[PDB]
RNA sequence: AAGAUGAUGAGGUUAAUAGGUUCGAGGUGGAAGCAUGGUGACAUGUGGAGCUGACGAAUACUAAUCGAUCGAAGACUUAAU
RNA sequence: GUACGCGAGCUGGGUUCAGAACGUCGUGAGACAGUUCGGUCCCUAUCCGUCGUGGGCGUAGGAAAUUUGAGAGGAGCUGUC
RNA sequence: GUGAGUCGCGAAAGACGGGUGAGAAUCCCGUCCACCGAUUGACUAAGGUUUCCAGAGGAAGGCUCGUCCGCUCUGGGUUAG
RNA sequence: CCGAUAGUGAACCAGUACCGUGAGGGAAAGGUGAAAAGCACCCCGGAAGGGGAGUGAAAUAGAACCUGAAACCGUGUGCUU
RNA sequence: UUAAGUUAUUAAGGGCGCACGGUGGAUGCCUUGGCACUAGAAGCCGAUGAAGGACGUUACUAACGACGAUAUGCUUUGGGGA
């Protein structure tokens, strides 16, 4: 086998990274949300 | 007949206990090992009496190529030693010298543990 | 008179230790000494050492002799229960339980 | 397989009257002054099993 | 000689229980070295040679040491001497 | 006769999964009165039962031997000349 | 808790000696032995993020023990025209 | 109105640890005593832990520290098998 | 001494009861936080750079708070009294 998630950086700066969201308002509204609950983290 | 292990793992191990037991004239063992060695060394004390060539061609087999020995910064390799040193001990007497003192046990696997010694 | 003395949170389970005080209840010192010091097994250092520990506040503090000391009474009982797990197979668990112990040994003469 | 039913605490305690353990042999030493088992050695002093032929 | 373990059995120095040694059977089938004949590969003699797990007698040289545990002092009633 | 005995002892060839195909019926998806190539069979035995085998106690003192045998099991076939 | 001190303890060739230590089949040292060798070797990328090295410690982790570790504690390590 | 399985999910270092690529989902966990006065010192022990001595009204309140039930596990014993 | 008859003693272990502990944490009691609401104010912030966050700042310093290279805080103006 080769399981999912053969891991990597570049695929994972990219899509679920920031500038993706806040280059999209659809990813705007997400980010509003994982305000709104209060995380430690964003992107991830 | 008697089995520890495989057939030739079983042998090598007994060149080596064998190979041994001269080099320190006693060792610590669990019971079985020493009382097959045992009947080797038993026979190779047999063979160091006779002294001929073919008998150096028959504790060849058994006894290991060399294993260097120093007791006065002197060079031997347990063979010179046997034919040369042991039995010259021991002409007197038959072969047959070994003793086996059943020492104790062992914390680890719980097996007995003994001491056997040709001294 | 009486004595005592404890051991807790020993890193063994109940039962293998049980045993072995199965092999002491009722006798005297010196060969209950012998009987744990001899057998082979991972109970037998611990129990020596509180035993022999037991008869050593008894010396000082209550200054007793060693000839007519015996073994009133002795037990272990259960202990905290470190739950740990081992994986197995398809994707689950199973917990595995390192268990615990509190000794405990009740050194008597049996006089005043 | 597996059991139907709870073994009881009747049960689980007649099926230990056999997993005590047997009194070992012992005896004193012969000049060592305390006590060992049959056929071994003392491990203490000199070694007695007829009197020191050992160290260890 | 019985054996999963436990049991059964042979035995425990006032002894041949197992090992080893010395003999032997059987088995394998002409050891090594040496010489000789060969340019050598190889043969012949020394030699039914040497070797040998379990089988057979003898041989206390070694190992079963010194030791502790358990186990009775025989209820009554009749009917007998 | 004993779940047309027995799959917590075995197989898994047909048949009762998915694929594909032939005759056919259906306007059609698809289905047979049928046929055909292939196709995953888990269970570390608690109780009872059964095969063998050891402890503890009892059999009015304690032991070693021998043995009776109420009962149970087994064997039970048959041709040619 | 029961199951159960029962199944399992995750392919594999280790043995001996000497040290240490409160304590060693498992730790250090050596000698022998065995194993791979288009590799169980050597070098880098992705990847993980201090696991690296020294000195101590062994409460739990390590499928056993452990005086040891890739676990803890302290300290320290990565250099480019 | 609740008084720690209730009530904000969250009384405590929680939208945390954690799971998932990611959107996202989501935990358990309060209480020594009045005051820290948090066990000087001896003893066994390698340590841990403990017995003693002392602080305190009480340490079977001694840090996994108010109260401490039931399951469950033991030790001994009157009766019994 | 004989025959016959009867019968208990055993507890390796178990059951009933009684006690003493251990385990684990319910109940009791309490609150360090919260739910729902009344009156009243307030109902926005930002290119003169927000909200929200990263990295840092302490004598020794891992985390929360606080603060921002003038950094675990500066000056002023009042208040307060070790
Ligand atoms: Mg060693
Ligand atoms: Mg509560």
């Amino acid at each position: 086998v080769k399981r999912t998630y053969q891991p990597n950086k570049r695929k994972h700066s990219k899509v679920h990274g920031f500038r993706k969201r806040m280059s999209t308002k659809n990813g705007r509204k997400v980010l509003a949300r994982r305000r709104r609950k209060g995380r430690k983290v964003l992107s991830a | 007949r008697k089995l520890g292990r495989t057939s030739d793992q079983r042998k090598a191990m007994l060149r080596d206990l064998a190979t041994s037991l001269i080099i320190s004239e006693r060792i610590e063992t669990t019971e079985a090992r020493a009382k097959e060695v045992r009947s080797v060394v038993e026979k190779l004390i047999t063979l160091g009496k006779k002294g001929d060539l073919a008998s150096r061609r028959n504790a060849a087999k058994t006894l290991r190529n060399v294993e260097i020995l120093n007791e006065d910064e002197t060079t031997q390799t347990a063979l010179q030693k046997l034919f040369g040193e042991i039995a010259e001990r021991y002409t007197e007497r038959q072969g047959g010298y070994t003793r086996i003192l059943k020492q104790g046990p062992r914390r680890g696997d719980g097996a007995e543990s003994v001491i056997i010694e040709l001294v | 008179m009486e004595a005592k003395a404890v051991a807790r949170t020993i890193r063994i389970a109940p039962r293998k230790v049980r045993l072995v005080l199965d092999l002491i209840r009722g006798k005297n010192a010196a060969e209950a000494i012998a009987i744990l010091k001899l057998t082979n097994k991972a109970s037998s250092p611990v129990i020596e050492k509180v035993l022999m520990s037991a008869l050593a506040n008894a010396e000082h503090n209550y200054d007793m002799n060693t000839d007519e000391l015996v073994v009133k009474e002795a037990y272990a009982n259960e202990g905290p229960t470190l739950k740990r797990f081992r994986p197995r197979a398809q994707g689950r668990a199973s917990a595995i339980n390192k268990r615990t112990s509190h000794i405990t040994i009740v050194v008597s003469d049996g006089k005043e | 397989a597996v059991p139907k039913r709870r073994t009881s605490k009747t049960r689980k305690n007649k099926r230990r009257t056999h997993f005590k353990i047997s009194v070992p042999g012992m005896t004193e030493c012969p000049n060592c002054g305390r006590e060992y088992k049959l056929s071994h050695r003392v491990c203490k002093n000199c070694g007695s099993y007829n009197g020191e032929e050992v160290a260890a």
